[PDB]
C-alpha cells in the first residue's frame, strides 16, 4: 500500500543500489534508516534508494493529523476540548488563502491558560511546502515528520494528532 | 496575505 515518487534522477553507485529516474514511481519493501528498499513500477527492478530523493505517495486523508474541511475557529475548539493538550496539531485547507493549508497547535502559556496557534503553510513551485524558509519539504507527510522530532521555530513541538 | 502568527522565519 505504500508508494512514493522520485524527485531526482539516480545513477547507482554501490551494489545492491536501484537506478531510477525523476518522477519514476517505486514501491517500499523495507525501510532501513537511510537506504530503503524498493522495487520500480516502471522496470520491476529491486534495490535500495536514497531516503531523501523520494517523498510519500499516499493519500492524505488516511492520515490522522489532517483534517480535510475544517475552520479556523473550529479548529481552535477541536483542539480544545477534553482528550487533547498541549503539542496536539492538525493541518487543514486554507478557508482563506484557497490552494493552500494551516496548521493549527495548541499550546500552553502563563497568563492565558491555553492558546491555540495558527501558522501558514507556504507553497513552494512543484515539490514543495514550507513554513520557514530554512527548510523547505516535498510533500505534507515530510514537514509533519520533521517537526514533531523537533520545533526549530515553531513555539511548541508537534507531540500528537488531534483526537476527536 | 491575510497572515496568522509570524512566520517562524
Amino acid at each position: 500500500d505504500n508508494l512514493v515518487i522520485a524527485l531526482h534522477s539516480y545513477e547507482p553507485s554501490h551494489d545492491g543500489d536501484l537506478g531510477f529516474e525523476k518522477g519514476e514511481q517505486l514501491r517500499i519493501l523495507e525501510q532501513s534508516g537511510e537506504w530503503w528498499k524498493a522495487q520500480s513500477l516502471t522496470t520491476g527492478q529491486e534495490g535500495f534508494i536514497p531516503f531523501n530523493f523520494v517523498a510519500k505517495a499516499n493519500s492524505l486523508e488516511p492520515e490522522p493529523w489532517f483534517f480535510k474541511n475544517l475552520s479556523r475557529k473550529d479548529a481552535e475548539r477541536q483542539l480544545l476540548a477534553p482528550g487533547n493538550t498541549h503539542g496536539s496539531f492538525l493541518i487543514r485547507e486554507s478557508e482563506s488563502t484557497a490552494g493552500s493549508f494551516s496548521l493549527s497547535v495548541r499550546d500552553f502559556d502563563q497568563n492565558q491558560g491555553e492558546v491555540v496557534k495558527h501558522y501558514k503553510i507556504r507553497n513552494l513551485d512543484n515539490g514543495g511546502f514550507y513554513i520557514s524558509p530554512r527548510i523547505t519539504f516535498p510533500g505534507l507527510h515530510e514537514l509533519v515528520r520533521h517537526y514533531t522530532n523537533a520545533s526549530d521555530g515553531l513555539c511548541t513541538r508537534l507531540s500528537r494528532p488531534c483526537q476527536t | 496575505e491575510g497572515q496568522y502568527q509570524p512566520q517562524p522565519a
